[PDB]
RNA sequence: AAAAUCCUGGCCAUAGUAGCAGCGAUAGUCGGGUGAGAACCCCGACGGCCUAAUGGAUAAGGGUUCCUCAGCACUGCUGAU
RNA sequence: CGAGAACCGACACAGGUGUCCAUGGCGGCGAAAGCCAAGGCCUGUCGGGAGCAACCAACGUUAGGGAAUUCGGCAAGUUAGUCCCGUACCUUCGGAAGAAGGGAUGCCUGCUCCGGAACGGAGCAGGUCGCAGUGACUCGGAAGCUCGGACUGUCUAGUAAC
RNA sequence: UGCAUGAAUGGAUUAACCAGAGCUUCACUGUCCCAACGUUGGGCCCGGUGAACUGUACAUUCCAGUGCGGAGUCUGGAGAC
RNA sequence: CAUAUCGACCGAGUGGCUUGCUACCUCGAUGUCGGUUCCCUCCAUCCUGCCCGUGCAGAAGCGGGCAAGGGUGAGGUUGUUCGCCUAUUAAAGGAGGUCGUGAGCUGGGUUUAGACCGUCGUGAGACAGGUCGGCUGCUAUCUACUGGGUGUGUGGUGUCUGACAAGAACGACCGUAUAGUACGAGAGGAACUACGGUUGGUGGCCACUGGUGUACCGGUUGUUCGAGAGAGCACGUGCCGGGUAGCCACGCCACACGGGGUAAGAGCUGAACGCAUCUAAGCUCGAAACCCACUUGGAAAAGAGACACCGCCGAGGUCCCGCGUACAAGACGCGGUCGAUAGACUCGGGGUGUGCGCGUCGAGGUAACGAGACGUUAAGCCCACGAGCACUAACAGACCAA
């Protein structure tokens, strides 16, 4: 269970998982990378994200 | 019977929602949703798994004008889990049914819940996609 | 009509201390007793938890998430001095205590350390005027001949660590109830010299209610007292005023009918909360797990709320009320009502889920 | 005269209560001077307000309100040198 | 003095009361907004304290729904400047009309055209940043049906503006 | 088929105009579902300043009854430091 | 076939929701209709519980009994009450409280002054006709209630007791298994029980989704500070884009059973009356209702409580200081160097979306100049959270007290 826009884990209990119009969209940690998203924003490109450097 | 997953509710009646599918469908708006209880300020309330009552807003048909009903879909508002935490995800949503609770409309455009399945299948059937 | 808000909770003052006050306690038998029938440290926040179903007739025997909920930060406490109380007609009265000669070294503050010199505030419990027994016997003896009345503990949870806590400890009495009395009189006593946990008088799954006060604003309005209807619009601008309140031969109304004033505060307990783990901040693995001196099992990455990191003893309880909030002090207790019977001493707990609580 | 929503005066409760906030102008603060006394009288610094006007010159109207010195019982929505 | 204390209004009254300064700077169409000089002021003259509760006056932001509210969309909101394109029924041929609708808009580098010239105006090419370029401010929401009175104008100083 | 329209007591009709009356649509939105949080001035406490309305008397009332038939004050109860 | 059900004539009542009467009360004035909001009640019960009857096969009903615990809405026309209509619903019952409710609101209607039309009148003007416009005062003395304090009556710290008080803390529905079964020619088509879920209500909480977020970051128009940089104003954010914490709902969590006693009813044993009889004594069961259970309050319950410990020359407490898990004042809670309570700094965790400057490129232009692109730069700027850390400030000290 790992995210699938910043990287890392994502913890046990928490985390959500949206669903976009058709089937799309995958979890989160949290809302941080989130709304991030929700900006057009790649996370591979900023600041720390586990899938960034 | 047990959704088996909590439910906030995302909306009230008056609301405006779309049909996933119906024939002619377009976007009911809400009605009181099942046997439901009210409150000072009620604000019936509605939300993934409760049957509602509802009309048709937009359409093309002769569907427009109203009667119902149809059961919410997808919902934005937060779900609950069993597992993990859970989702809002889509825009809202609610597909026509008869009550036999069978759809009135071949495909439903769009996903829908797993447990809107077990409430009632046949909407889950014809889901197109589920999760 | 139907009443808005309900009574009970009467009248709705704020609330006597800020630590609560078990009316009742469960009445045991085959028990110890526990002498900290309750036990309780307090609240960090939470957030949820993938359990295992439970046994139940139903089908779901999987994975399901239920809101491992708020983790309170207990314990260990301390119980020193076990209170006779002897003697009606009247009520309760306390007899004499007993003592201990370890005396946390904090519990000055609401203690102890008191200025030798009478000071114009009373003093609290402080003891360096000792008789171990004498207090035995005279409960003794206010056995036999006397009565007795049920028996509890003084008890006060330290402040080990606890993101911002003192020496003050605040704690009150928990009644211990055994068998007989004399078997437990013997039961306090023993757990007098010496300390405890929550992994005493506990165990997953077990029902407890949890009683604290709600936190809250001070005085407000009738709309968010009980709940009123607001409007009509008129005197829309203005705060919603009910209807007025009675009117005949009293001008003056009792009413129990909508009135503003303090809300907030509360003392109130919830009953029947789950007690899905049981917990500690040591490292202890089926497995190999992280190593280095890893934390907490449940505790946030960026902390939780204001007062973060836990990295001891735990307690979660599903469902969180709490019956209060955020580094407050919750009471536990035994579950008295109690419904469905209890599940296991433990859960399966596969997934806890940690995150910053921003994002 | 006990009386007329009676006339005139005096006085109690109301109350140490309401108002001294509301306006597109939210305005002061730190040092210092004087003084029996200084939050608001004066000096400096810092911070602000007004721009067809809270600036400049005037009609009517007012009538000495102008200037100086000495004052504080009165007046000044608190105090006042 | 000539006025949020020197005038009239019982008052050191948020009211009322004529003339000239309309050429101070940036801004921009501007005697507009906003900001700032010169000049004036801290006298629209009671202060001190509590994260300062309820309740009230003004007001900001609120997910999803979007007039379901209500006698009635009252209140609030929406649109907005400028240029280009384009613009229906009807009509007294004037109008309707800014109908509607669609596009553009900043900064920087180098230029062309109009003019005697402006610290005037209109364009061109290339480069370039932001979620957003009339970036604040200033700044219309639009369309249709019906009734009445043709129109501008007048009126119950102080509940009626039709 | 007008209870009871009608021609300068003007009839009909009408482009433009309108803080005029009614209705529909798109757009919009805390009007509403259903309320929340925040901002400023009050409110609350403190120093100073300081009124007015109103007042037959008594008065801690409540449930009933009675009475000129709509009583805190009569009657019976209840409650009440 | 009176009495499953419907039920006239006539006769006897009960209620005090409609209407009328009283012309009894008020004309030195008891503010209108309708609506709204907020509380209580009535039955004579619409649903739900337990029952009886049936013209009760079943299913679905119809009628009756006990029973008031809980439940019993949203819209379109109309000022409307009423009522008509639509889709939902278990059902969308009716009535009283000065036709409850204007020192609460609204002001659409009635019923002021303006005006039009119709009708009537010679006319002023009228109408139990229609129409457009047309105002809502007061600083609470007493009483009443909601909450909060100070005292009096019957040393202090901590923990409890429970007289009593409040609750609907739960109500209801759909689906599956039962079962395409029982019952039925067939068509059709149940139940006990066990499960899943929805709706309405109630309490709490914010990990998740969503809202806000005039903290913050960015873009950008106008203008002023000469440009650049960096900034002010545009109501109190110019506008647009994103959004942390917190607060929230549209989000999430939790809200039984069971036991006891009864009603209607079903029965047992059983006489009076040798039989019969559910009743007269006795007894077994039996409602969503009653009591308990459960949640909340509660030593001012005047029989004013109990227990343990500390203490009477010092236990404790108030003030003070630093802060909040608290808060309108007051109160409450925590910490005070035997210290991590607050701030600073650093780091962690977060928000924006890559800074100034310089270098290269850039449509072009002799050139000057040049919107903009890339690199430096996950930059720069910022944070109401956490940790580390005694650096700074919790000092100093006062007072009360048997």
């Amino acid at each position: 269970e790992i995210d699938s826009f910043s990287g890392a884990k994502i913890y046990p209990g928490r985390g959500t998982l949206f669903v976009r119009g058709d089937s799309k969209i995958f979890r989160f940690q949290n809302s941080k990378s989130a709304s991030l998203f929700k900006q057009r924003k790649n996370p591979r490109r900023i600041a720390w994200t586990v899938l960034f450097r | 019977q047990g959704t088996k997953f909590r439910i906030s509710l995302g909306l009230p009646v008056g609301a405006i929602m779309n049909c996933a599918d119906n024939s002619g469908a377009r976007n009911l708006y809400i009605i009181a949703v099942k046997g439901s209880g009210s409150r000072l300020n009620r604000l019936p309330a509605a939300s993934l798994g409760d049957m509602v009552m509802a009309t048709v807003k937009k359409g093309k048909p002769e569907l427009r004008k109203k009667v119902m009903p149809a059961i919410v879909v997808r919902q934005a508002k937060s779900w609950r889990r069993r597992d993990g935490v859970f989702l809002y995800f889509e825009d809202n949503a609610g597909v026509i049914a008869n009550p036999k609770g069978e759809m009135k409309g071949s495909a439903i455009t769009g996903p829908v819940g797993k447990e809107c399945a077990d409430l009632w299948p046949r909407v889950a059937s014809n889901s197109g996609v589920v999760v | 009509a139907p009443r808005h808000g309900h009574l009970g909770f009467l009248p709705r003052k704020r609330a006597a201390s800020i630590r609560a006050r078990v009316k009742a306690f469960p009445k045991d038998d085959r028990s110890k007793p526990v002498a900290l029938t309750s036990f309780l440290g307090y609240k960090a926040g939470m957030t949820t938890i993938v359990r295992d179903l439970d046994r139940p007739g139903s089908k779901f025997h999987k994975r399901e998430v239920v809101e491992a909920v708020t983790v309170v930060d207990t314990p260990p406490v301390v119980v020193v001095g076990v209170v006779g109380y002897v003697e009606t007609p009247r009520g309760l009265r306390s007899l004499t205590t007993v003592w201990a000669e370890h005396l946390s070294d904090e519990v000055k503050r609401r203690f102890y350390k008191n200025w030798y010199k009478s000071k114009k505030k009373a003093f609290t419990k402080y003891s360096a005027k000792y008789a171990q027994d004498g207090a035995g016997i005279e409960r003794e003896l206010a056995r036999i001949k006397k009565y007795a009345s049920v028996v509890r503990v003084l008890v006060h949870t330290q402040i080990r660590k606890t993101p911002l806590a003192q020496k003050k400890a605040h704690l009150a009495e928990i009644q211990l109830n055994g068998g007989s009395i004399s078997e437990k009189v013997d039961w306090a006593r023993e757990h007098f010299e010496k300390t405890v946990a929550v992994d005493s008088v506990f165990e997953q799954n077990e029902m407890i209610d949890a009683i604290a006060v709600t936190k809250g604003h001070g005085f407000e309005g009738v709309t968010h007292r009980w709940g009123t209807k607001k409007l009509p619009r008129k005197t829309h601008r203005g705060l919603r005023k009910v209807a007025c309140i009675g009117a005949w031969h009293p001008a003056h109304v009792m009413w129990s009918v909508a009135r503003a004033g303090q809300r907030g505060y509360h003392s109130r307990t919830s009953i029947n909360h789950k007690i899905y783990r049981v917990g500690k901040g040591d490292d202890e693995a089926n497995g190999a797990t992280s190593f280095d001196r890893t934390k907490k099992t449940i505790t946030p990455m960026g902390g939780f709320v204001h007062y973060g990191e836990i990295k001891n003893d735990f307690i979660m309880v599903k469902g969180c009320i709490p019956g209060n909030r955020k580094r407050i002090v919750t009471l536990r207790k035994s579950l008295y009502t109690n419904t469905s019977r209890k599940a296991l001493e433990e859960v399966s707990l596969k997934w806890i889920d940690t995150a910053s609580k921003f994002g």
